[PDB]
């Protein structure tokens, strides 16, 4: 019932989370979630991170226990769902956006995709975004990340034309932070490590555009454009 | 669905 007694709980989940004891670090997470609401109340700034912390383990735990080939997964989605958008919505009522916002998002984003949602998945991560050219350099790998997921999201909704200009985002934040390192070197060692790996994910990424221009120029896809 | 090569290049990307 104390607030010592949840924190106890918390590290214990973390602990079942991380040894993929999923239904374990639920159950903890849950208790540590209602004695923090009842300490706090239900949509106070205090919960937010027991509700991010339930969200992930239920997000863990959903995948865990779906099989590919064919209800617990469906109803611990949901109620991922329901604590991660908790989450938000009170972090909705703070002056300063953060990180935390970001990766709330970024987890709504991936249950959204679990359950087939790929609109709001996109508005999820595009809004994750934003938030993230506020917070971290323009070159930053986050942000670099976030583009790259937007555009496969929109691939895999049939929209490759729309997905193309976040690709190209990506490939040029790449290339971007490689001058600048490269610049600094003008840990030197970590430095260029580091442009050749953006070097491979920049030549990965081009070869992503070029399929999704072709996708973009299917008959279908271009149609509507030429006509 | 989401081809596993691009869920390794996001992660990759990230770091």
């Amino acid at each position: 019932k104390t607030l010592e007694f949840a924190e106890e709980l918390t590290e214990k989940g973390s602990v079942f989370l991380k040894e993929n004891d999923f239904a374990e670090a639920v159950d903890c997470f849950s208790r540590a979630l209602e004695i923090r609401v009842a300490h706090y109340g239900e949509l106070d700034a205090e919960c937010i991170n027991a509700y991010y912390r339930y969200g992930l383990a239920l997000l863990a735990k959903a995948q865990a226990e779906a099989d590919p080939l064919g209800d617990e997964d469906e109803s611990d989605l949901d109620m991922a769902w329901k604590m991660l958008d908790i989450a938000r919505v009170i972090t909705d009522k703070q002056s300063t956006e953060t990180m935390e916002k970001v990766d709330i998002l970024c987890s709504l984003a991936e249950v959204s995709l679990e359950r087939e949602d790929i609109e709001s998945s996109l508005s999820d991560y595009k809004n994750a975004l934003s938030i993230l050219e506020r917070l971290v350099e323009p070159d930053s790998r986050r942000t670099a990340e976030l583009n790259f997921r937007i555009c496969i999201c929109l691939e895999t909704g049939c929209q490759p034309k729309e997905a193309i200009p976040y690709c190209q985002k990506a490939l040029l934040i790449c290339k971007a932070r490689m001058e600048r390192l490269s610049n600094e070197i003008k840990s030197a060692s970590d430095k260029e490590v580091e442009i050749g790996d953006l070097a491979g994910l920049a030549e990965d990424l081009e070869k992503k555009l070029e399929d999704l221009k072709q996708q973009a120029e299917n008959p279908k896809q271009v149609l509507a454009e030429l006509m | 669905t989401i081809m596993p090569k691009d869920i390794q290049l996001a992660r990759r990307i990230r770091g």
